[PDB]
């Protein structure tokens, strides 16, 4: 089963961002290298579309850091509370 | 976990065509960049799931 | 922060406009010279926004908001359903020496060692009353300010009133805290729930009757059965007394008695029933039933023992 379109657009926008940030430092041989980069990006998207992988479910990746931090805080609070309860 | 070997061998199946030094350097740079991004994303996903299930287990235990 | 300001705004919006000045005067948080600056003749929303501006200009913590909530709740005290508790102590224990600070510290520490995030606010008021507002929480969540719990305690007495809001999951914890802080041994729940706190206070302390004795027209109409009328009047006066009755609004009975009346003679199983009495002012409608001719002259003991037995919920078996 092919993956959902959300991760596909995520990957394509990261590719666009990295292409832009590597082109920002380019001075010579401008248009042909970016045309080749776009061609290989499209080829990679096609290859990912044709590939198969067992499905997985999640949400957008823009909220990873906040969720991880709150999970760490919850883990620490639960651990200290459990330690206090066990000592009691 | 299965698309990773494919994307890994994409490197040397692309190396056989390009020959310019600057293009090769750029290819290697963004290849290692996207590889690091993929690895960190997968690790973050796995540890996020583990932290979620661990938090559920601990809250059940304390309650 | 913004949560404190939002909570204060919600509390102020809940407060009526006519009695708002009294509530702010009783709160005694903002300076007096900052009160006349706000004009109360304008719209309510403008006044609320202005008060939010003034309280945000000054450093306001959550304790002030909790105290304001306590003041508002004790001024209204009719928006929640109250339950009572009874506390028992061993015969070998001497009379305790009650202290405010020790009780406060013990009550705070019990919850602080039981849970992790919990808010406690105290208010000591006249006739020896202690109001406790508790905002619940756990290790993995912040304290919730939307579902508080109110407790009223009377010093050196075995009774304590509670508000039935969210304590159903932490009722044993609250009971343990109360019985530990006040140095008691057992706590039980009485079958008495009502919305009027004053009626519960009068019934529990049995001070509702204060009648004390000390030395310090159309003759053409003939009313027959007059002796029956005077007899039922005397019986009603003797049973229900003459003092003003306390105000109640609900009563519940559960019955598991057999049916005895040819009809269901062979049945050996009880007839399960549930009966509810509801009225805006109970114990006064029942007083007028016998004169109206709806009920017999002596009422059943199940209806004339509500204040004497101090119960509201009854269970009856065969």
């Amino acid at each position: 089963q092919p993956l959902s379109k959300s991760t596909r657009d995520h990957l394509q926008t990261m590719m666009e961002s990295v292409i832009m940030t590597i082109l920002s430092n380019s001075i010579k041989e401008k248009e042909e290298i970016q045309y080749h980069l776009n061609f290989l990006k499209k080829r990679l998207l096609q290859q990912c579309e044709t590939l198969k992988v067992p499905p997985k479910k999640m949400e957008d990746l823009t909220n990873v850091s906040s969720l991880l931090n709150m999970e760490r805080a919850r883990d620490k609070a639960n651990e200290e509370g459990l330690a206090l309860l066990q000592e009691e | 976990n299965i698309v990773l070997p494919e994307f890994e061998k994409t490197h040397l199946e692309h190396q056989q065509r390009i020959e310019s030094k600057v293009c090769k350097a750029a290819i290697a740079t963004f290849y290692v960049n996207v590889k690091e991004q993929f690895i960190k994303m997968l690790k973050e996903s796995q540890m996020l799931t583990n932290l979620k299930r661990k938090n559920a287990k601990m809250i059940s235990d304390i309650e | 922060d913004e949560t404190v300001a939002e909570f204060i705004k919600r509390t102020i919006l809940k407060i009526p406009m006519n009695e708002l000045t009294t509530i702010l005067k009783a709160w005694d948080f903002l300076s007096e010279n900052q009160l006349q600056t706000v004009n109360f003749r304008q719209r309510k929303e403008s006044v609320v926004q202005h008060l939010i501006h003034l309280c945000e200009e000054k450093r306001a913590s959550i304790s002030d908001a909790a105290l304001l909530d306590i003041i508002y709740m004790q001024f209204h005290q009719h928006q929640k359903v109250w339950e009572v508790f009874q506390m028992s102590k061993g015969p070998g224990e001497d009379v305790d020496l009650f202290d405010m600070k020790q009780f406060k510290n013990s009550f705070k520490k019990i919850l602080q060692r039981a849970l992790k995030n919990v808010t406690v606010s105290f208010r000591e008021t006249e006739e020896n009353a202690v109001w406790i507002r508790i905002a619940w929480g756990t290790q993995y969540t912040k304290p919730n300010q939307y579902k508080p719990t109110y407790v009223v305690y009377y010093s050196q007495t075995p009774y304590a009133f509670t508000s039935s809001s969210m304590l159903r999951r932490n009722t044993p914890l609250l009971g343990q805290a109360l019985t530990i802080a006040s140095k008691h041994h057992q706590i039980v729940k009485m079958d008495l729930r009502s919305r009027y706190l004053d009626s519960l206070k009068a019934i529990v302390f049995k001070q509702y009757n204060q009648t004390f004795e000390t030395h310090n027209m159309d003759s053409r109409i003939i009313h027959e059965n007059i002796v029956e009328k005077e007899r039922v009047q005397r019986i009603t006066q003797e049973t229900f007394g003459d003092y003003p009755q306390p105000q109640l609004e609900f009563a519940q009975y559960k019955l598991e008695t057999k049916f005895k009346s040819s009809i269901l003679a062979e049945r050996e199983e009880p007839l399960r029933c549930l009966i509810k009495f509801s009225s805006p002012h109970l114990l006064e409608a029942l007083k007028s039933l016998a004169p109206a001719g709806i009920a017999d002259a002596p009422l059943s003991p199940l209806l004339t023992c509500i204040p004497n037995k101090r119960m509201n919920y009854f269970k009856i078996r065969d």
